[PDB]
């Protein structure tokens, strides 16, 4: 019983040996590249020899018995919401890229995935959304306006609340004639052919959508996989209660500056903007 | 200058303008905004830390942060929004130089779009990750405390010499106990 | 040491209708008309990050027949490698003994 | 007016 | 590891009557009129979960 | 206020009268805003000699 410190007097049972950060700027010539993570110090603590020494000396113990003490530690983190390191800056999803008229009278849509990155800093659940849509955004500001496709069938927008609450079961369409307005629980809405990649990518657990068997490596989730989800189209309030047979069954195609909500056909109810979140609960779980 | 907002959203690949006519309002994490032949010195100020700028490799004395060292961040000039709506050519490629009380936005040249601002949080995600700020700086979590600095205890009077410590009479060399965070 | 900070917004909603007035230019709202490509409605209840220093208690570990005078404190992560983002990070040790040969 | 449909949604005004 | 997160909203039954303008469709208040049908007062203390 | 848990530390052979409790910082010197510093010591035998 009795720890060696090559000078003074070795001291019994019960010792403290400390092994802090404020070390590392004494030591410069060894720390002189890594930042806190990985850094040397010197476990002595003399008070007279300097700032760094005693480099050759060891702190002994005894060879007829072996040691073992605690540990505890005092960490202190300053991690970002978003960054690099944790891979949350970047996420990829298909989106359209051009769409003009080739061919006579054909109609080619072109799609490629293009992988998307955000700014770091910027905290908060919401905002983070915001900046996810504001990516984009950009994309379609340098790939999309000036090739072909239009501000109305922009591919992949994320939302947060549910477009199924003012639907009635008999006409089809949502009679406030405006989706209500008050989230639910964020998700991914999609456009044909066109989606959105998360296996490189932890945004994935921030929407609250994870896989049930996370042990599968790719987070791939088409608009071909979200059968049975069409957001209902709104009602044209403006003609239903300047009428009062009843307009109802006329859904609203245009709007304010004039953008079609892409209705897959001329008679059907539902639009062609398939949700995750009415994929879950209200389609078939089988 | 110190801000938090970021100067690059309403920013289009095209024109080079911002189209809103104006900077967005919202924040985002704080930096330091330089002009021409000027930076901040945080060699002995903690302050650093709180914005969020701290060094990859903060064993190096000397955190200097000049102008010159801010390459390619220049932040993108308004676009002349009274202007626009009013000739509808069109104006677009025309940047606001003056405002309200005549202040010039200090314009590089009269063809460019960027001005002499350069801004650091442009520099990092924006710039070039290979020659930029973004080799000897990082963008941290404000932390208003500066950092988690760990103070010390002792009792000479009382307690042993702790395995490598030695006994004298100075309030700059005690020997330590145990240490607790602040 | 990251944890989950939870709050309460009963402004939400609401606020939205009025931060695309304190904001000079509506960057995330630019299509204000559209019922589907608007802006997201702010959700009750926001969860922010926050930074607090941990104090864990780590268990009793075996030390070495000499130990070293320069030690190295070294903080890896789940896929092995250097964590750019430590503030703060000290240990404090106390042996004794646990069995003769 | 058809005559039994009443959405029971005040949509007005 | 659910826990319970106590608050506090003043703005309770004074947010309800702005609420219904925050929104663009009267969904749970149906019934404006109806002493009985109508939305439940908004309680003061709101507590939400928050996994810990 | 925090209520830390210091591990074992090994005593003298002669507790002095008056003790002096020091509570150093980081660039080794005083903390003039220290409102609170008191410490419990619950002394107990090790081992003999």
């Amino acid at each position: 019983n009795s720890i060696r410190y090559s000078e003074l007097a070795p001291l019994f049972d019960t010792t403290r040996v400390y092994l802090v950060d404020n070390k590392s700027t004494d030591v410069a010539s060894l720390n002189y590249q890594n930042d806190h993570s990985n850094f040397l110090t010197t476990v002595i603590q003399n008070n007279d020899y300097s700032p760094g020494e005693a480099s050759t000396q060891t702190i002994n113990l005894d060879d007829r018995s072996h040691w073992g003490g605690d540990l505890k530690t005092i960490l202190h983190t300053n991690m970002p919401n978003v960054n690099e390191f944790m891979f949350t800056n970047k996420f990829k999803a298909r989106v359209m890229v051009s769409r003009l008229p080739t061919k006579d009278n054909q109609v080619e849509l072109k799609y490629e995935w293009v992988e998307f990155t955000l700014p770091e800093g910027n905290y908060s659940e919401t905002m983070t959304i915001d900046l996810m849509n504001n990516a984009i955004v950009e994309h379609y500001l340098k790939v999309g306006r000036q090739n072909g496709v239009l501000e109305s069938d922009i591919g992949v927008k994320f939302d947060t609340r549910n477009f199924r609450l003012g639907f009635d079961p008999v006409t089809g369409l949502v009679m406030p004639g405006v989706y209500t307005n008050e989230a639910f629980h964020p998700d991914i809405i999609l456009l044909p052919g066109c989606g959105v990649d998360f296996t490189h990518s932890r945004l994935s657990n921030l929407l609250g959508i994870r896989k049930r068997q996370p042990f599968q490596e790719g987070f791939r989730i088409t608009y071909d996989d979200l059968e049975g989800g069409n957001i209902p189209a709104l009602l044209d309030v403006d003609a239903y209660q300047a009428s009062l047979k009843k307009p109802v069954i006329k859904p609203l195609t245009e709007d304010s500056k004039k953008r079609s909500y892409n209705l897959i056909s001329n008679d059907s109810t539902f639009t062609q903007y398939r949700s995750w979140y009415l994929a879950y609960n209200y389609g078939d779980p089988q | 200058k110190f801000d938090t907002r970021n100067f690059r959203l309403g920013f289009d690949p095209v024109t080079g303008l911002v189209m809103p006519g104006v900077y967005t309002n919202e924040a985002f994490h704080p930096d330091i905004i330089l002009l021409p032949g000027c930076g901040v010195d945080f060699t002995h100020s903690r302050l650093s830390n709180l914005l969020g700028i701290r060094k990859r490799q903060p064993f190096q004395e000397g955190f200097r942060i000049t102008y010159d060292d801010l390459e390619g961040g220049n932040i993108p000039a308004l676009l002349d929004v009274d202007a626009y709506q009013a000739s509808l050519k069109k104006p677009v490629i025309k940047p606001l130089t003056e405002d309200s009380k005549k202040r010039s936005y200090n314009l590089i040249s009269n063809d460019s779009t960027f001005t002499q601002y350069r801004s650091w949080y442009l520099a990092y995600n924006y710039g070039d990750p290979q020659t930029g700020i973004r080799s000897w700086t990082l963008l941290c979590t404000p932390d208003v405390t500066c950092g988690s600095e760990q103070v010390y205890w002792s009792l000479p009077d009382m307690m042993q010499d702790p395995v490598t410590f030695r006994s004298t009479r100075q309030i700059s060399n005690f020997p330590v106990v145990g240490a607790e965070l602040l | 040491p990251v944890h989950s900070k939870s709050f309460y917004n009963d402004q939400a909603v609401y606020s939205q209708l009025i931060r695309q007035f304190t904001s000079l230019t509506h960057v995330f709202n630019r299509f204000p008309e559209n019922q589907i490509l608007a802006r997201p409605p702010a959700p009750t209840i926001t969860t922010v990050s926050e930074n607090v220093p941990a104090l864990t208690d780590h268990g009793t570990l075996p030390l070495r027949n000499s130990i070293g005078g320069v030690q190295r404190v070294t903080i890896t992560d789940a896929r092995r490698r250097t964590c750019p983002y430590v503030y703060k990070a000290l240990g404090i040790v106390s042996p004794r003994v646990l069995s003769s040969r | 007016s058809e005559d039994t449909f009443n959405p029971v949604y005040p949509y007005d005004t």
